[PDB]
């Protein structure tokens, strides 16, 4: 019970989301910055990468997968910017 | 060696990070299932993803090989060192914790979906006979897809990847979607005779069942498989997808490829 | 601190009120249940409440520039994700 | 049926989510104080909170009237209606929300910065009244600084707002930084008599305490804040702020307003 235009969406968002989110980890852990330390930029940022990718993507509809699809695109963005001063 | 080598600690802490990650809203259960997938890169294997997690009711954990990829401890130096062609060096990482979350997630009893093509039988049956041996009921779930359609994909996906982040997009060879299309009818009959899956199923990209050996234990699922693969697409169906490719192609500024040229004749001819 | 870090810091709170206000309102508006991670607009609202729990005067000047950015980022982006309409 | 309305359950939710947001991480205490601010608008006063985050070791509350003008219910609408007009109509939501926000953190007993620019003298002294029937130590730090870098910084707030967003980005009218530029001085020695505040103090924009009531109890705080209002700033200090505020008018397509042609007329004759 899906379309092909939302499935290809998701697997799209799995790739970037992937690409984005180890990333900041792979600075977090080579940076050996606690992880519970939220206060710290780059692990706050990972906390909220964290929040982003616990959702179920087969729960949303075409317009909400494309909105996490530039959620991604953003944090791709951003996280570049932030982990390369 | 070297830089494309890693410490024990540093492969640690990610696979921590990977479990933590993975098992949140997860539950292990008493009789495990694991869905090992297959069909052709471009397939829409993620089709049968939402098919598994309907079934599980979402108590079950999607392991796949490419999300660690970028996760080597020096992917950043070894990005540096060979920039497109880093894929090839980071591999290795991404096997062995692919095989460490495995591992380490079936000796808990969650239910498991493995991503895979299906391109040979040898992993398949690997990694449900090392599964069964834990306890673990195996299915196998694969994309019955007509091969201009997954063959299309992965023209699409490689397109909307590089129009996303142009530094790390990379296109699927021909030769790889190919060789699985070739391979994957046959493949499947022979799975089917070591009787090591319970159910072996294709799906369509609507995720509608159209073959169930569990259902029709006799009939083979190879020509079934092959029927969709070579299977006539109209024009009609077609249409819409070469333009919408020919549109991001152009925007990518793609258009002096074959890709592109043979996209605009294939819908000219129409 | 100096007035450099002060004057970002400023800017920093003020547009964080703007976005987070947006989303505030629009969750509050549709009901959206507030402890519901899976709802996208809810899942933004708590990704921008961890935003504001830091202390921006313990942050150098270029993490305050980033934390600029972030804002500037989710305030593009929430302006696409609040898509559904009503009262 | 009149947006500029909203109902006690809409101001309860909003109060109910500020709450919450607030008190993240801070703990109410057995002895708390209240820190009330001053300052014109332009004058920094972030500075002030940095100072008093440090006093506190970090465990207390700023509340901000102006966080919530952009949270009334209809704000969307408002802005489309009265646009550009739009600040005096979520004003009263606003100053609602502030005040009881005030009364519900005070009745716990968080340490609370209550951001304020010192306009009046009434204002600070019936909230520093009411704290103190609440348990609390009261005191009153105020920014210091000179009347041009001020009223720059008005200018330099707005545009840099703006290139963020046009629409969210409002200029303070003059009348609001001139008016508490003319009353503080005189209001802070009114102040300075009722001895409600343990401490009164005036920062400079560097951080610098320039004065102190509880440390010179017998001198009063009007005189040190004129001359640092009044004082004559040199061609350099304001030099990187207006180059700062013309890169910013450049980038927003400014060029053609007075205070633009201000800015360059001045940075040229400080050319070499």
């Amino acid at each position: 019970a899906v379309t092909y235009e939302k499935t290809f969406e998701i697997e799209i968002i799995n790739e970037l989301s992937a690409s984005v989110y180890n990333r900041v980890l792979n600075y977090v852990l080579n940076h050996e910055l606690n992880k519970n330390d939220s206060q710290l930029l780059e692990v706050n940022l990972l906390n909220q990468l964290k929040l982003a990718k616990r959702v179920n993507l087969f729960d949303y509809s075409l317009e909400e997968l494309q909105a996490v699809h530039e959620y991604w695109r953003s944090m791709n963005r951003y996280s570049k910017q932030v982990l390369n001063k | 060696a070297n830089i494309v080598n890693f410490t024990d600690k540093q492969f640690e802490n990610r696979l921590n990070d990977n479990l933590e990650e993975l098992i949140q809203g997860k539950k292990a259960v008493e009789s495990p299932t694991a869905f090992l997938l297959g069909g052709q890169p471009g397939s829409g294997k993620t089709s049968l993803r939402s098919a598994i997690f309907e079934e599980t009711q979402g108590n079950v954990i999607v392991i796949d090989n490419d999300t660690f990829k970028q996760q080597h401890p020096n992917f950043d130096e070894l990005v540096k060192l060979y920039e497109k062609d880093v894929v090839k060096h980071v591999t290795p990482y991404s096997n062995r914790m692919t095989e460490a979350i495995i591992s380490r997630l079936s000796d808990q009893g969650y239910n498991l979906v493995i991503e895979g093509t299906g391109r040979t039988t040898d992993v398949p049956i690997q990694t449900a006979t090392m599964l069964q041996a834990k306890g673990y009921e195996t299915k196998m779930y694969v994309m019955a897809v007509p091969k201009i359609n997954s063959y299309l994909g992965t023209i699409e996906r490689y397109e909307t990847m590089y129009a996303d982040d142009p530094m790390t997009a990379r296109a699927t060879p021909k030769q790889a979607h190919d060789i699985v299309v070739k391979n994957l009818p046959t493949n499947l009959e022979t799975l089917h005779k070591t009787g090591l899956f319970s159910d072996i199923r294709l799906y369509n990209r609507e995720g509608v069942k159209l073959y169930s050996s569990l259902e029709t234990p006799s009939i083979s699922p190879k020509e079934t498989l092959e029927k969709e693969l070579n299977r006539k697409v109209s024009g009609k169906e077609i249409q819409p997808t070469l333009e919408r490719i020919e549109q991001k192609m152009v925007l990518n500024k793609h258009q002096e490829t074959p890709e592109f040229k043979a996209i605009q004749q294939k819908l000219e001819s129409l």
